[PDB]
Formats: structure tokens, sequence, C-alpha cells
């Protein structure tokens, strides 16, 4: 296409990481508390969205163009298919960040009662669940597009999710604010850091998938409108925002914390 | 591992010495080193501390500003000056290394036995 | 204290010392033998080996 | 065969 | 494939289960490192919230909010400590007893606080404080005898910090004093590392009660401290 | 003053002699070359910091203490667990395995040594006996048969005990700093002994007292342990460094250390023929030196945390190692 490597590159910048986020989690033997189980989770989901959405890419690529030929009642299954694929990793990977965030909250405010309330078989268990549940989603997703309802779940996912995903961090950056303003009142001794990663946090979850769900919303609230179709007319953008976000979240999530790092450049020595 | 302290002796209130304390048997200049005083019929007191090359130096409260401690880690001998004395001061001297180089904390320098420390010095005020 | 010490160091200072020579002699020699039996200096064969 | 979904 | 060998797997097997579920017991309970001086009262410290319920080392198991701590006290050691501190690498907290009301050896309190704080395996650990027997403080200093510039010469050029709260009915030298050795020990803790530990010093008495919640909340405090910046949220 | 001056004198006497008798620039022998180390298993299950490890005799079963309060019996072979027992105090700082393999002994900071018969098949593991006697913490115990242990401790003394009596027997009580560990020479009659003073000493089971006095090191000794044959002995001391102590010459012999190293020296064990001497590092990682040729011989990496463990096993195939990362690693030449 024109610009069909914009949904290639990333898709593949997908791969010298999501990989590796789930290789940096069954190679480490300490990194298998619950929240690292998240973020394996996490990069499944990422993987999966980079992948389904890159190859449905292609297949559109190469049906639109004179490079294959096949019949239409099979292009409408298969469409079918990639679509399913597609929202059943978006939704698993909002689910895995939502239980990152989780197991933070957790791990902070119940500091030390936090091995008697979850520990890694409980955290298998929740990851199971979250993707049975997604997979369910995924299916019914698309196997009744068309339907207010189904925009409206996804919509109402999406907005519930981000809601929790804001305050969970303003509760913990605040309780941070109240220990640094506790620290910086001892004899013989900033927000900063705790404000930019929870602005990065907040925000890449934001430029990725606020305007593919606010194109969503547009969809059923003002289609007879030239501001709204103006704005839904870069659903192509949009789209590479979602493959963005793939990209975006191992680095907000994985490749900050320093065991992270030091698997990983152990990896990268072999 | 042997510290010899020199200098001591009887001196007027508001006199002046020289503690000499040479260790050998191991690099000097790696150690943290310390003085440590007992007086009769009391437990042993941590009284100066220097750093591995001078960086740091301490005293207890009511030795600060009189007396004063140096390394002489090419001549492989520690030095305090002693000056402006105060008949509490009538006591022995030792000079304490602690047990492990490139460390900035030292153990057991006050104990009633350390592994290796110094015979010590009798300062004595009239 | 004192006397204890004085008769432990005078029992240990008559002690009969054989030369540095020699004990380096007698460490090379062992060192030299039993060196083939030795599974870590000389790897043994998986097959004998019940770590593989 | 169009792009995502619900476009 | 063999009997023996099933067996073997078998009670393996149900060795594992049992490591497992002492796995689950072990890392919800939190270590104490009990530490002070002769003169200063961990004894009482220890039975007085004993009450949450030859040999070289006393265990005292204790609960608040069914957290389950284990603070082990030391007893019929030797003088030394270089060497047996190290086994307390992982502890939650060490609890650092001293008495501040004596200025004659509360310089070598001084310096082992300083040891403490500066040594490895312990870079980590957090020291929480208790200045024990405040009264007698209160006591030696409003008799007006063994003035404490005698023995520590910028208490003159010292004021009250801005920060202090001073119970009410108290006396401001009093209070100047207590806050002078309390911020003693805090310039030797707010003096190395980088945020890996911090010092919680507290006051109290020989006859303080709620001393097991000051464990409890500053334990808290540093779980959440630690948590918080490996989230690289603090 | 006059036992000052006979002391200073007869060690002025002890040093010319030991000075006169010091008769290497020698290429006969070859180097080692690279060792080529390789895990084989990591054992997993112990919940805290590893901080003793004794092999078995038959060197497939060994024994494993963690402050955990646990002590295990692992099979290398198969890796299975074939004993968990539970430590009456979590502060375990040595662990002994009898070299009959009936016996298990375990002590700590609790100042007393307590015995565990493996062999008994009616209930599960039960203690023995616990004895007590030392006023300091436990360092090194060890096992001269199924009757006799000898055990060092942080009350600066030795002890050779009776278990079916629970009394001591012979006291040993010439080290000024506290002892952290104890090897039982080959022939199986006296013991040398480390100590936080930078002093080493003999000891027969039989009289009791100091045979040689040993010193060379700058700070605490944390390992020791004997050469295979009962003519030599190697420690690893605070200062970042392990030197090997001969007492025909009852000098020393051969200093290990590097400018690079900068860490003390946590556990010391030589392989069968004595070219291996294998000492755990507080930064992280056992290094393997050559005995002879005194350089580097290799690394075991692989440890996240300080390496408490280091044993060799009786012929010689297996090296476990444990750290306080709370892993066990069995190693092995490919
Ligand atoms: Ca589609």
């Amino acid at each position: 296409g024109i610009a069909v490597e914009v949904f290639l590159t990333l898709g593949v910048i997908s791969l010298l990481e999501n990989i590796l986020v789930i290789g940096a989690i069954v190679k480490n033997k300490n990194l298998h508390s619950p929240m690292y189980f998240f973020v394996c989770s996490l990069a499944v989901a990422d993987m999966l969205v980079s992948m389904s959405s890159a190859w449905e890419t292609i297949t559109i690529y190469l049906l639109n163009n004179k490079h294959l030929v096949i019949a239409d009642a099979f292009v409408r299954h298969i469409d079918n298919v990639f679509d399913s694929m597609i929202c059943i990793s978006v939704v698993a990977s909002m689910c895995s960040l939502l239980a990152i965030a989780v197991d933070r909250y957790v791990t902070i405010f119940y500091a030390l009662r936090y091995h008697h309330i979850m520990t890694a078989r409980r955290s298998g268990a929740i990851i199971a669940g979250i993707w049975a549940f997604c997979t369910g989603c995924g299916i019914v997703f698309i196997l009744y597009s068309e339907s207010t309802y189904v925009i409206l779940c996804l919509i109402s996912m999406f907005f519930a999710m981000l809601f929790l995903l804001v305050s969970l961090y303003i509760h913990m950056f605040l309780l941070a604010r109240t220990h640094v303003k506790r620290i910086a009142a001892l004899p013989g001794a900033t927000s900063m850091q705790g404000a930019v990663t929870v602005t990065m946090l907040l925000g890449v979850f934001t430029v990725c998938w606020a305007p593919f769900f606010l194109h969503l919303t547009l969809m059923l609230s003002c289609p007879q409108n030239l501001y709204c179709s103006r704005f839904m007319s870069h659903f192509n953008m949009y789209l590479i925002l979602i493959m963005c976000n793939s990209v975006m979240d191992p680095l907000i999530y994985a490749f900050r914390s320093q065991e992270m790092r030091k698997t990983f450049k152990e990896i990268i020595c072999c | 591992v042997q510290l010899q302290e020199s200098g001591g002796g009887l001196v007027q209130p508001g006199g002046s010495l020289r503690l000499s304390c040479a260790a050998s048997g191991f690099t000097f200049s790696n150690y943290k080193m310390n003085w440590v005083r007992q007086a009769p019929g009391k437990g042993l007191e941590w009284v100066s501390d220097i750093s591995q090359s001078g960086a740091s130096i301490s005293y207890t409260g009511s030795v600060k500003g009189r007396f004063t401690i140096s390394r002489d880690n090419a001549k492989n001998t520690l030095y305090l000056q002693m000056n402006s004395l105060k008949p509490e001061d009538t006591a022995v001297y030792y000079c304490a290394r602690c047990p492990a180089p490139f460390t900035r904390d030292c153990f057991d320098v006050t104990s009633t036995t350390y592994a290796y420390r110094g015979q010590g010095t009798q300062v004595t005020v009239s | 204290q004192a006397r204890k010490l004085v008769e432990q160091l005078k029992m240990e200072a008559n002690i009969d010392r054989i030369k540095v020579s020699k004990a380096a002699a007698d460490l090379m020699a062992y060192c030299e033998a039993h060196a083939k039996e030795d599974p870590l200096l000389t790897p043994v064969p998986a097959s004998e080996n019940p770590f593989r | 065969l169009d792009p995502x979904r619900w476009k | 494939l063999s009997a023996e060998d099933k067996a073997a797997v078998e009670r393996s097997k149900m060795i594992e289960k049992q490591l497992q579920k002492d796995k689950q017991v072990y890392r919800a309970t939190h270590r104490l490192l009990l530490l002070g001086a002769d003169n200063s009262g961990k004894s009482t410290i220890v039975k007085q919230m004993r009450i949450y319920h030859t040999s070289g080392i006393f265990e005292t198991k204790f609960q608040v909010d069914k957290v389950n701590f284990h603070m082990f006290d030391v007893g019929a050691q030797r003088d030394e400590r270089r060497k047996w501190i190290q086994c307390f690498n992982d502890v939650t907290a060490i609890i650092f007893v001293v008495d501040s009301s004596d200025y004659n050896r509360l310089q070598e309190a001084l310096n082992d606080f300083k040891s403490i704080w500066n040594n490895r395996w312990l870079r980590t650990i957090s020291v929480i404080l208790f200045l024990n027997k405040q009264d007698l403080l209160a006591e030696k200093v409003l008799a007006g005898k063994s003035k404490i510039e005698d023995y520590f010469p910028e208490f003159a050029r010292y004021t009250t910090p801005e920060d202090a709260t001073p119970e009410p009915g108290e006396d401001p030298r009093v209070t100047r004093a207590k806050y002078f050795i309390r911020d003693e020990f805090l310039r030797i803790s707010t003096a190395s590392g980088d945020g890996r530990h911090y010092c919680y010093p507290h006051f109290t008495c020989s006859v303080d009660t709620e001393n097991a919640r000051r464990i409890f909340n500053d334990c808290r405090d540093i779980i959440q401290r630690m948590h918080l910046r490996q989230y690289e949220l603090l | 003053d006059q036992l000052r001056q006979e002391a200073e004198q007869l060690k002025n006497q002890i040093r010319d002699a030991r000075k006169a008798c010091a008769d290497q620039i020698t290429n006969n022998i070859d180097p080692v070359g690279r060792i080529q180390m390789r895990t084989r298993r990591t054992l997993r299950g112990h919940l805290a910091k590893i901080y003793a490890m004794h092999w078995g005799t038959d060197s497939r079963l060994l024994v494993s203490a963690s402050q955990d309060g646990k002590l295990i019996i692992w099979d290398s072979y198969t890796t299975n667990k074939v004993h968990a027992i539970p430590l009456r105090s979590s502060w375990v700082m040595t662990c002994a395995y009898a070299p009959s393999g009936n016996y298990v002994a375990c002590g700590g900071l609790d100042n007393i040594c307590s015995i565990y018969n493996l062999k008994t098949r009616e209930g599960n593991v039960r203690v023995s006996r616990e004895l007590a006697g030392h006023t300091g913490y436990l360092s090194c115990c060890r096992f001269l048969d199924d009757n006799q242990i000898v055990t060092s401790s942080g009350d600066t003394t030795c002890a050779l005990w009776d278990i079916e009596t629970g009394q001591q027997t012979t006291t040993f009580t010439g080290h000024t700093g506290d002892v952290m560990s104890l090897s039982l020479a080959p022939d199986t009659r006296l013991f040398v002994s480390g100590a936080c003073d930078a002093s080493a000493k003999l000891w027969d089971v039989r009289e009791g007292m100091c045979r040689q006095t040993f010193t060379g090191h700058e700070s605490d000794i944390n390992a020791i342990c004997f050469f295979p044959n009962g003519n030599a002995f190697a420690t690893g001391s605070d200062d970042a460094t392990c030197r090997l102590f001969d007492l025909r010459a009852d000098q020393e012999l051969m200093t290990y250390s590097h400018d690079n190293i900068i860490c003390g020296i946590t556990s010391v064990s030589f392989s069968k023929s004595g070219r291996l001497l294998l000492a755990g590092y507080d930064d992280f990682n056992c290094n393997v030196w050559d005995a002879l040729k005194a350089d580097r011989a290799g690394v075991l990496a692989g440890h996240d945390n300080r390496v408490s463990c280091l044993g060799v096993t009786d012929d010689g195939m297996a090296v476990a190692t444990g750290s306080w990362d709370s892993f066990l690693k069995i190693w092995n030449g490919s």
C-alpha cells in the first residue's frame, strides 16, 4: 500500500519486545509474583492485538489488490475470524493492564496482609478467568456486530476501566506524596518522579485508545454531523494508535523495573 | 596484626601530647581508625574517628575542637595531637582499627575484648 | 591468662618445623597423584555422570 | 473485508 | 519406572506440599531484630507488649491486627556483634532501643546506631528507634544538674525544630533537649543511602503502652515506601 | 612486663625460625586451564537464604540449612526431597551429616546443637539430643562418629561432646575472637578452627589443647576446610582473601586474592584431588581457584545473592552451592 508499513513495522516491533516481556517472566525465578504474571498476560494480549491487526491489514491489501482471488463467502468468515481475534486481544490487554493496577494498589494499601490475600496460584486463576471471559466477549462482540448494545458494551468497558486505572494511580500518588512530605521534614536532608510516572501511565493508555473508542461512541451519537464525521474519517490512524499501545505498554511496565532489565540483558547476552 | 601506641605520661592541665599509633600486618590505608579511651572505674568509650584517607573526621561531644586526629598511611602511623587537657582525660588510650576494610561502619571497638587493639597508653592530668 | 599464654607459646615454639619447600613438594605430589580421579578437574563422560 | 471493525 | 522410585516421588510430593504450606505462613510473618544496650530497657519493652500473645536468642511472637510479627531479642551472646547481625539481612525492621538520659554513654549509642545504619546487609533495613525512659530525661533536666552542653557542645546553639509537637503542659527546655537528642540520631540517619531505608524515631517511657502499634505502623510505612519506590512512584 | 617481654621474645624467636626455613618461579607444573562449570540441577524449595549445607557420605544425599528454619535432606540425583526437618530455632548457621548417614546435627543462634536420627521409620524424624553448654552462637558442628560431635561457637570456645550422655567431654579455649568454622582432619582425630581474630588453631580431641597457631590474615575468618590430606587447610577471610596453611612448614604457602575482588569470602571447599579450591564470595558468585599455580581457574555465576554454602562430594562428582537467593545449585564439569 501507499503507507501499509505503518500497520506492519509496529506489529513487527511488537515481536522485538512483547515476546521478551513473556520470556523474561518464565526465565527469572523471582519474577513469579502476581504482578509479573499479569504483565506477561498483558504482553500476550498485546502480541495478539498486533499480529491479528497486521494479518487483517495484509489480507485486506491482498484482496483489494490483484495478488489473490477468493470467494466472498469465505472472505466474510476470514474477516470475522480476524476481527474476533483482534477484539479478544484488545479486551485481554485492557483487563491485564487493570490487573497490574489492582495488584499494585493492593500491594501498597494492604502492605502487610498482601501475602494472605494474593498468591501466585490465585494469580494464575485470575489470568485464566480473564482470558476465558475475554475470549467469550471477543466471540460474542463480532458474532453480533452492528448492534448498538455491543458497541455500547465495548465503550462502557473502556470508560469504566479508564476511570479505575486513573483513580487507583491517583490514590497511589497521593499516598506517595504524604510520604515525601514526611521524608522532607527530616533534619540533615519532590513529587516530580511520581507525577511524571502517573502522567506517563495515564497518558499512554489515553493517547492510544481514547480516539478509537471516541470514534466508536461518535458513530452512535452524532453520525449525521460534519464535526463528528471529520473525526471518524481518521479511523485509520485510530487503528494505528491502537497498535502503538502494544509498543508503549512494555516500555512503561516491564522496561522500567531493574529486575526486568537485568533478565532482559541476560537474554540479550545470548 | 599488632597495633603499638606510643607516647603517654603525666602532664599538668593545659599541656600538650602526641599519640602515635603504628600498625603492621595489613594495608593501613583501607581501614577506618578510632581512638577509644578507658577511664578508671569506667568502661571503654569511643573518642575520635578518622576515615580511610582523612575524608571524614569525628569526635565525641566532650572532645570536639580541642584534640585533633590525622593519618600517615605513607608512614603507616596514625597521630592524635593533644592540647588543652582536662582532669577527666586521665585514662588509657587505645588506637582501634575496625573489622573489615572498605567499610563505612566499624563494630566492636568499644567492646570489652576486640580481636586486635592496642595495648594502650596511659595519660594522666595533675 | 598471662601464664597460660606463656606456657602455650613455649610449647608452641619448640615444635619442629619442616622446610617450606618440603611442604610445597608434598602439596604438588598429592595434587599430581589422585588427579585423574577428580571428576571436576577432568570431567567424566555423561554416561557415568549422574548429573547431566 | 474492511480494516478493524465498526468503521 | 519402579515401585521404590514411585514411593520416592510420592513422599517428595508430600514434602513439597508441606513446603508450600510452610511458605504461605513464612512469607506472611514479619521478623524484627531487637537491639539495645544494657541500660536501655529492651527487657521492659519486651515485657510490656508480651501481652500480645544459656540460650543464645529469645523469640517473642506477637500479633497486631493479625500480621504475626516475630521479634528476636538477643540474649547470652558475646559483646561483639559484627558477625551474628548479618543473619538479619532480610528483616522488616531493626528496633533500636536507646537510653538517652545518661549523657555519658549516649555517644556510643550514637556510634552504635551509626554502625547499624552504615553496614551492608543492613543498607535496605529500616531502623525503628525508641528513645526509652523519657521520664528520666524530664526529671534529669528539671533538676538542673548534668547539663547536656557539657557533653554536647552544639546543644547551646540549637533551637527547638519547627516540626516538633510537644505534649501539652510540658517544659520547653525538656522538649528542646529531647528533640536535640532525637535529631542527633536523625542526622545520622538522613546522611547515608538513597531512599533505601529510613529511621523512625519515637519517644517511649518504661510503662508506655501502645508500643506494638508503633512497630506495626512503621513496618507498614517501610513496606509501602519500598513498593512505591519500586513502582517508580516515589 | 616480664611476662610480656617473654612473650615478645618467644614471638620473635618463632618468626626468626619460620623465616629462616623459607626456601615460586616454577613452570614445571602445568596450568589447570579454564574450568568449565555447568549447573546440572538447581535445588528449589527453601524459603529463605541458605546459610549451611553439608554433603552426604554416599555423595547422593545432602543436608541443607535455611533461615526459614528448615533442614532439608535432598537426593541430588533425582532432585527429590528426602526429608524436611523443621528446626526449633530458625537462625541455624551450620548443619552436619553424620558419616554413617544415621544422624544430622544443626545449630545456630540458640547456642545449642540439636541432633536428629534419620533412620527411625516409625513416625518421622525426631530430636535425639539437644547438646547445650555453649554461651555463644554455633558456627560449625561436625560429627566425629555417631556419638561424638565437635562444635564451634561464638563464645570463642570449641567443644567435643558425647551425644549419648548429653554433656561436654573436652573444651578448647585458645581463641580470643568468635570461632566461625572448623574442619575435621581426614584422620578424624584433630580439627582446625578459625576465628574472628585473624587466627586459626589446631586441636587434638584427645588432649584438648592447641597444637599450632596460624596468623597472616587481616580480618575475620569466615570459613575453613581441610586439604584432602591432613597436612594443610585453607581459610577464607573477611578481608577478601584465602590463605593456605601447612602444618609441617607451620607458616604461609599461598594466598589467593585479586585486585578486582573486594568482598569477603563466605565459604571454602576443596575438590577431591585438592587442585580446585572453591570459594563462595559476598559479590554473589563462586570462584574456583587453582591451588598449585595460584591463579584464576573459573567462575560459578548464577546466584542472585551472596553465596553462603559450598560443598564438594566425597567422590568429587558434584559441587552443591547454596546462597541467599534461597536456591541450591548442583554443578558439574562437561
Ligand atoms: Ca474487519
